Parts: C-alpha cells; structure tokens; sequence
C-alpha cells in the first residue's frame, strides 16, 4: 500500500550510497574525459519558483529529470571501454535505476519532458549531478510535500 | 549579536544567506578609496557577467568595507554554481576570487515572535516559534540557551539541541508555519530569559549558526509544595485539594487532564475551574483553602493554582502530576482489636471496602495514659493489623493512618484516624 | 539451509539477500537433460533475455534447476520483472509470475556473534556484526534461547529485539582496533564513518536480553527478516548455534557486601572444603548499549591483620567506594582440580548498602520493670534517620519479646517483671529515605534487665 519513497530511511540510504560512490572516484588510477559529451537534467533551481509550481508539475518534472540522468548514465557506459572507470559507472547506474524505481513507485506513472540540459564531459559531473539531484528537488518534494503524497 | 560578525569567517569575499532567496557579500580593507575604484562582478555558470550595485561602510577601529546585497531583479538560484570577481576598476585588476553554491553559505535568522509559558509540570518551559522565513523551515536544525535572570552567574547559560522527539517539534504547521518544543529540568518559580538560533540541516542547505535572537523573559511558575499543596480524591469520580492561604492574599485553582504528551498548542492552556466548598460552615478561618471537582480514571491530572496580594500583583503556582492510582483518599480504616490475653492483642479490620482494604499499607501508632511516648508499627502491604503488647488492664489508646501502597495502587497519605481508647 | 525456506506456496520462487543480487529456482520429481530448459526474464518494456542457468540433483525433491542473475545490472528493486518458464522446444510457458525485487528479500543472519554476561545475573549481552551492511538499516531481528539439558523441550522461547533504551539494534560500532581506556557506550552517533577514511566498521549491534535464569549455560539463535515498510520479505534462516555459559546468582554463596563509613565497602562470602576464592568490583554510571570490550574490575584487598581467630567458614574483603553510581560485584572460586567458576552480585547504590556500626544502645529505668531505652548520640548524620530493631528475652528462656519504632525514632520503652532477670539486643538499617541501608550484624546482647 504505502509507496517504498516514502521510508525516509531510503532517502538516508540513497545518499549515503552516493555519498560513498562520489568519494570512490578518487581510489582508482586515472580519469579522462569521455571523447563525446553527456547529458545530465536540470538540477538548478530558485526557491522562488519552487514554492509557487504546482505539485504535479513538480513530480511530473523530477521524473523526467531522473529519466534523464539514466539515459545519460548509460550513454557513458556504453562509450567507457572496460575498464574500473567503467565498473564505477555501472554501480552509479545502479543507484539510478534504484532512484527512478523509487519515485515511481510514489509519483505515479506520468509524462515526463525534457528541462534545459549541460553537455558535459567531465566522468565526475555524473556522480555530482545525481547527489546534486537527490539533495534538491528529491529532498525537498519528499519533505516539504511528502506527508501529503504518501497516505493514499 | 550581528549577522556580518558571524559572517566574517575565514575567507576573503565573505558571503551569506539569511532565507536562500537573498545573498550578500563583503569585504574590509584596509585603507579607504575614492568611489567607483572597485566593481563586484557575479555569474551564474553559463551566463554572461553583470554588476552588483555596491555600497560602503566603516568598520569600527578596523576601516571600510564594501558590502553588496544581490537585486531583487534577478532571482537567487541554490544549487547552481556562482562565481565572484571583485575588480580594481582603475587597472582592471580581480583583487579576489571565489566560487560559490548558494546552497553552502547559510546564516538563517532566528525565530521571531519567541512566546514562553510554564509547562505541564513544575520545570517545563513550553517554547513556541513562527518560522521568519518558512519554505526553508524543514531543512534547518536549532539550539537553545538560556538562564537565570538575577544573573547568580554560578554558570555560564547551558545550551541544548532541539532534536526531533515526541515532545519537541522543529517544524509544524499552524492555524504561520513553526514549531514547538518542551524542556524540562528548569529550576522552579525563578524567572528565566531565552534565546535561540539555528543553522542549515548540512544535509539539504549546508552553513553555520545565525545570530541569537532577543531574550525573551519567562516566568515559570513555583512548585507548588511550597504552598502546601495537597490533592486527593475519595473515589474516581470526585478530586479535592487544598493549598495553604496567606494573610494578605486572596487565590483560587483550577486543573487539567491529558492523555498524552504531544507538542503543545499555540493558544494558552484552557483549564477547568474547580469549585470551592462551601466556605462559612467550611471553616470561618479558613486558614487552608479547599476545592474539589470531578475526574476519571483515564489520564494523568496537572492542577495549577494562582494568589493575587492585597496590593494587587499575582503569582502561580503548578504542582506535582499523578495518576489516578497514585491519588487515591482511602477513608480512614475500620480499625479492630481482640486481645489474645489481658496486656497482648491481636490487631485486625472490619471487614468492608476489600476492593481496597485487602492491599492497603496500614500505619499506627499509640501510647498510654497521660503519656506522650510512641510505640508504632508498620507491617507488610494488605496485612491484618498484627499484633500489640501492653500492661495487664492498664489504660491505652491507639490511632493509625494508611495509603493504599499495594501495587494495585499507589496512593498518597490518608488522614489519621480518631485515637481511640483500646484499654 | 536457506532454499528450504523460500518454497512456501507458489511454483516458482526467487529470493535475493543483499537486495543486489538474485536467485531463482523450482522443484519437479522427474528429471530431464540439458538444454530442455531456460527460465526467461525481462524488466517492464524490454526485449526477453535467458538466465544462465544451471540444474542440480537432489533425490529428496527430485531435480531443482537455478539460476544465477547478473549482479551487474539485472537486478532491480522496484521495478516489475516478468518470469517464464518453457521447455525451449515444445515453447510453452509452464509457468509464469511477476515479481518485485524488493518483496522476496531473505536476509542472511547476523555472524561473528558474541556474548557474555551482563551487568546482573540472567543478564546475557549480545554483539553481532551484520552481513550486508547496507541494508542492516531496514530489518528485524529474532533470538532463540535454550538450556543445553533439555535436548527433550520443544521450548525456543522464540523472542524479538526492538529499540529501547537498553537495546540497539543497530549501530556504528567503534573501533576494529580498540583499547580498553574507552568509556563505555561510546559510538560514532550522528559521526557515522564516512568509508575508509575513517575507521570502516563493522556497523552491527548489541543489547541485553534479560530475565534468563543464572549460573548455567545456554545456545543461542539469531536470524533477521526486512520490516516491510519499504523493504519486505520473509525470515532468513538461523545462524549456527553458539554458546555462553552465565555465572551464578551470588546469593548462593551468601554474598553480603556494606559501607560503615560511606567511603569503605566490606564484602563477605562462604567458602567450601579444598576450594579458595577471590573478589572484585566495578562501577558504572548508566545502563546504555554495551561496548565489545569485557568489563573491567579491579581486585578486592584481604581483611585479615593474620587475627588468629580462624573463623574459617567465610572470607572478608574490603575496598574504597564513591558516590557517583551503582556499584556491581563479583566473586570467583577455585577449586582442587584447577577449575574456577564465577558468581555475579546483585547491584546496588551505596547508599541502599550503607551499614552503620552496631548502635549505641542506652537505656534507663522510669521504675522497676519499666524502662525507657535511646542511644548514646554520635554519628548524627546516619543516627538521627535509621530503622533500630531489637528483640529480649528472660533469664534461661528462649521466647521473644519484640520492637521496632519509626524511622530515626529513639529506643523506645520496654517492660519486663520488677526486678526479674532480662536480657536484650539490637540491629538496624539505615532505611530512613535519606538512605538505604540493609540490615548490620547484631550488636552483642546485654542484660539490661
Ligand atoms: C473507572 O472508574 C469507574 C468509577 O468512576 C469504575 O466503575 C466501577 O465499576 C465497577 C463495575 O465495573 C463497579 O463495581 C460494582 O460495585 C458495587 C459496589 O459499589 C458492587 O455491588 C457491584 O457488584 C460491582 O462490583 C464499581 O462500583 C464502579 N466504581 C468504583 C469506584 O469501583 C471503573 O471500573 C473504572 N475503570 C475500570 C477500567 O475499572
Ligand atoms: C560521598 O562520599 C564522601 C566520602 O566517600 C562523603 O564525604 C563525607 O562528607 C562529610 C560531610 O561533608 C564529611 O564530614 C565532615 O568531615 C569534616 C572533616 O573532613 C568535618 O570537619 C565536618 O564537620 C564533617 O564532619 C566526611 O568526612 C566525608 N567523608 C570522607 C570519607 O571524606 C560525601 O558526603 C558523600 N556525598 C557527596 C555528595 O559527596
Ligand atoms: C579587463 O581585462 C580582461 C582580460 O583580462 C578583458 O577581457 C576585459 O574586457 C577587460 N575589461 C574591460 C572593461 O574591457
Ligand atoms: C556574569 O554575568 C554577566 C551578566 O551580568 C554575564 O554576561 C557573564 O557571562 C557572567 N559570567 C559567568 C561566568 O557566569
Ligand atoms: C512460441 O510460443 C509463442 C507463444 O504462444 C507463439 O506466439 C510462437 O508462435 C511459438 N513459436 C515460436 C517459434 O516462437
Ligand atoms: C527433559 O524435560 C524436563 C521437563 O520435564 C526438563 O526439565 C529437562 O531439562 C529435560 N532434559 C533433557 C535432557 O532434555
Ligand atoms: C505520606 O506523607 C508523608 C509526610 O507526612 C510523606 O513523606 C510520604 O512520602 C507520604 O506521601
Ligand atoms: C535484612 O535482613 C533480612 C533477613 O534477615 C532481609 O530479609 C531483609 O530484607 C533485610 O535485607
């Protein structure tokens, strides 16, 4: 009945993960930008908007930018030869498909599109742009309206 | 305490945020200059550069500072890198550089119209707040201080953390979003001052401590032992209690029930009047008050009393919580002897009342005539009344008192039966 | 064995015990050669793909074949999977079912399980370190416990851990290279350790089950299930058994300890024939979570000035006190043949073991067979609050007379025949709420009368 998101011990759990992931990136060898560039969702926002957008255009939007960061994700993994760098990203992309599965299974199947995207080519911006995701708009939908999605 | 004093930090271009949809930066130096010789350039990441309209201010025995606030034309974006370039305009010169996540740099203000009460129990300071700036109220963590107002200065003022508990609520909302949050442990009847501040959870929004809030003067009310008080009730359904009166002063009570220790409310405590007796056949001096009222057997009962002076001030006081167990007023006991031989008795009860008789912890005491020396016993919880030894038909009198100790129950002190004449 | 437990009521079953990796079987009697086979899946909108699977013989369900998921990236929590089984010849799904990861978890108990005796007797400590730690924030616990002579009870007492203020079933737990100056409870709290920059700890937990009877041993069982909120599944199976022996209720041994003073505390125990024994103490100040460290004591110091007088049935021991907390005791016996065994005190604070000296017992005749009694003062601060008691008797009789006034009262009044011959004696506890003190020795009888 209740949605598995709404467990804030999940939350903890989804940032201490990639908390853990981001400080990994410095143990193995070496780290050089991927030939072609990758795109990662809209992270940045005001408060001033945030607190006047329309919940579904909220849930509707964060879906789409987790969407997004894992179509992102597996581009990378596709391009990354076989390597640690690589075995990094797939465990990232672990904790992505966990993070969208999540939402889902809260917000609710809905359409999502894309925001304003960064091509980046640095491999690091792919580990900071999902902490930057799941500190902000994940956070802050799962605690300034959570109580009010979860019931029923 | 100042906002730009706790600001200042341990970086050159010192910035801040008091609600994540503001932002200012400054920097002192050393030796004034002629106006427009610096410019504070700022861009979000992807966007062209543009100017943040400075102004300028002395420092007290340390010079000028130039400080700018962001306009209000351009909105304030957190999780979005910003970067900083102050420039010598005359050389076109950056003097310092920084880069900067609105969302790390953080002074939220503290609670603003602060209201304090005496708790539910003698030593509880209920605290309530409105959030100054309340989309962000969730993601911020506060601490307490406060003391005495005689400033004793025995100790510097303790400060405590305001974790999340069943008790203390960082953020609620109300009929204007806040919270509130109870402390305990608080030194009675003395009047207190309090403050509080907070700092970003380091989770969502990272920072440090905003600047103190005023102090806010409390007055918890006395314990009300000190007055004398004294509560029972002779079954469920009636409480009576009494509180000693003073000369020059006129005092009434009242109480209240609960069946739980939530957060507390923003509107005062409603409490229940209680009724007085009825005084003139009561007692004509009236040297002791008394009231009564009806209860239940469901909750915990708080009773709260308050005296005004003759040159017209009052004062209050709260007392000691109980449950209903713990209050009982067993009536005065059906005290029985039957001696075993002329100078030993055994020592027993008419039987009535066994729903409370049979566990009861029974006390006595005696003497003989004209005497004023105590022979006492105290047996086990629900016992017979033993036995007593005393001079073949020489004369004696008893008196015993009770409180319903079986763990059945935990009631207080029962008044003392009549002595009685045993031989 | 863990594939027993995961059949339940369904024709084919999957579980997965870290939540990252997964693995599915289903049971048929009869039996089949290769290739006749493949257990397919696929996550919602996705082109089927083959589990490798791998078949295993076992005559006591017939023939079980399982597979193996890629822990890569073919397992997902949340997400719907579709599961067909078909002989890839004949191409007809035998069976079929839709499955979410995170509902058919099946946690592996908890290992490197150690335990001890607790604070009191029938106190039994518990330290576990949790296997998959990742997921240790989201499960519950159960325990088993029961005696090693009773091979014949159907009695595990089955009994489930919760957070209480004496119970953790969770957390950081310190150092994998402590030193035993610690204090105790300490734990990183809301420091968690950020990985291996600091210490990578083992993240288990530890609590106190209580109630157990004392001075015998006992195996002991561990097993967790996911506690459903987000996570759910079933019971994992049990760790293997491990055993602790408890020590002994020291009211056995007629163990007495007091203070007379409120800063020295003597202890006393019987002994038996070709044993000897030793003591010792400990303080504390709040019942908290245990560390992993045994608990430290300190030796108790011999009573005997070599008196002579031989009282050769019992041993007396002293040591300096404070009052700060609780203080606990032990006491150990050695036999002849070299084994020890060990007897635990019950706790107490000082002030409930407070023996004031034998009193000063006055008295003084209002006439002849009628006499007051009171105390010569000193020791006023314990004096003026303690419980006297006192009992007397005839010449050459063995019948009682008996008294006991109030709290801090005086001695009273008795009465006897004039001029008959009398005898009488004293003891007391400091049992006046300023304290708590249990009962002193008699004091020696005099004949008052
Ligand atoms: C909460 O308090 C009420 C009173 O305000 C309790 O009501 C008590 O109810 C019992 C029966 O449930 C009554 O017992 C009866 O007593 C008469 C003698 O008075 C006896 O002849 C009957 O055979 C019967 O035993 C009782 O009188 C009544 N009041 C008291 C003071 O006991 C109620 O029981 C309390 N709550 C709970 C959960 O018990
Ligand atoms: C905790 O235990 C200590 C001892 O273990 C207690 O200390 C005792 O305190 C009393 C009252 O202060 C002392 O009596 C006083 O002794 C002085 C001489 O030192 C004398 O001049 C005074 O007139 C008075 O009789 C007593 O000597 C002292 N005992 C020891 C062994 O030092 C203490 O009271 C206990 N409680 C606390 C809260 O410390
Ligand atoms: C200042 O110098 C920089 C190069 O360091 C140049 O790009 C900029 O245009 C100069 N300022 C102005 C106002 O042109
Ligand atoms: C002493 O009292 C003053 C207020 O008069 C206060 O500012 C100061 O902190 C106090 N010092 C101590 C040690 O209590
Ligand atoms: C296999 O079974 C499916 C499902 O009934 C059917 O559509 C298909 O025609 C069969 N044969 C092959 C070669 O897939
Ligand atoms: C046998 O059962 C009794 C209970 O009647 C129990 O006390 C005893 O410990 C058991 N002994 C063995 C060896 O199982
Ligand atoms: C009854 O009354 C006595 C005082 O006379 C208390 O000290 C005692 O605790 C009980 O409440
Ligand atoms: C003193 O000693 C008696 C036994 O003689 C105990 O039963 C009592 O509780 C107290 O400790």
């Amino acid at each position: 009945p209740v949605a598995p998101a709404c467990d804030p011990r999940l939350l903890n759990k989804l940032l201490r993960d990639s908390h853990l992931l981001h400080s990994r990136l410095s143990q193995c060898p070496d780290v050089d930008p991927l030939s072609i560039p990758v795109l990662l969702p809209a992270v940045d926002f005001s408060l001033g908007e945030w607190k006047t957008q329309t919940e579904q255009s909220k849930a509707q939007d964060i879906l789409g930018a987790v969407s997004l960061l894992l179509e992102g994700v597996m581009a990378a993994r596709g391009q990354l030869e076989p390597s640690c760098l690589s075995s990094l990203l797939g465990q990232l992309s672990g904790q992505v498909r966990l993070l969208l599965g999540a939402l889902q299974g809260l917000l609710g199947t809905q359409l999502p599109l894309q925001g304003r995207t960064t091509a980046h080519k640095d491999p690091n911006a792919l580990f900071l742009s999902l902490q930057q995701l799941l500190r902000g708009k994940v956070r802050f939908l799962l605690l300034v309206e959570g109580p009010t999605l979860c019931v029923r | 305490q100042d906002v730009f004093l706790l600001a200042l930090g341990t970086e050159p271009l010192n910035c801040f945020s008091q609600t994540f949809e503001d932002l200012t930066c400054f920097w002192d130096e050393e030796e004034a200059a002629p106006s427009g010789t610096y410019q504070l350039l700022y861009a979000y990441r992807g966007e062209k550069p543009r100017a943040c309209p400075l102004y300028s201010q002395s420092v007290p025995t340390f010079g000028t500072r130039y400080v700018c606030q962001f306009p209000a034309q351009d909105e304030v974006r957190l999780f979005f890198p910003l970067h900083l370039w102050v420039k010598n305009v005359s050389l076109n010169q950056t003097l310092i550089q920084r880069v900067l996540f609105v969302d790390s740099v953080g002074l939220p203000a503290p609670p603003r119209v602060i209201k304090a009460r005496g708790g539910s129990q003698p030593g509880e300071l209920q605290i309530h707040w409105e959030a100054p700036a309340p989309e962000i109220s969730d993601f911020l963590r506060h601490e307490l201080r406060y003391g005495p107002t005689d400033s004793s200065n025995a100790t510097a003022p303790s400060v405590i953390q305001l974790l999340s508990t069943e008790t203390c609520c960082p953020t609620l909302w109300m009929p204007v979003k806040g919270g509130s949050c109870l402390v305990s442990g608080l030194q009675a009847g003395k009047s207190y001052w309090l403050q509080l501040r907070s700092q970003p959870d380091g989770v969502s929004l990272r920072g440090s401590w905003g600047p103190w809030s005023f102090p806010v003067t409390v007055d918890l009310p006395g314990d009300a032992v000190t007055i004398g008080l004294q509560c029972f009730t002779l079954d469920l359904k009636m409480v009576t209690c009494q509180w000693q009166q003073q000369d020059r002063t006129s005092s009434q009570g009242f109480f209240r029930h609960s069946r739980t220790r939530c957060c507390p409310t923003d509107r005062d405590p409603t409490w229940e009047k209680c009724e007085e007796e009825e005084p003139r056949p009561g007692s004509q001096p009236a040297l002791v008050s008394r009231c009564h009222f009806k209860s239940r057997n469901d909750s915990v009962i708080h009773i709260l009393v308050e005296v005004t002076t003759a040159q017209g001030a009052v004062h209050s006081y709260l007392g000691s919580p109980f449950w209903i167990h713990q209050a009982v007023l067993l009536p005065t006991p059906s005290l029985h002897w039957r001696e075993v031989s002329s100078g030993r008795l055994e020592l027993e009860w008419q039987h009535q009342s066994s729903w409370a008789a049979q566990e009861t912890c029974y006390q006595l005491r005696y003497t003989g005539e004209g005497r004023e020396d105590w022979k006492v016993l105290e047996p086990s919880l629900g016992a017979r009344g033993g036995t007593l030894e005393l001079r073949p038909r020489a004369r004696y009198s008893l008196q015993l008192r009770a409180r319903l100790n079986g763990p059945t129950y935990q009631g207080p002190w029962s008044a003392w039966s009549p002595p009685a004449r045993v031989s």
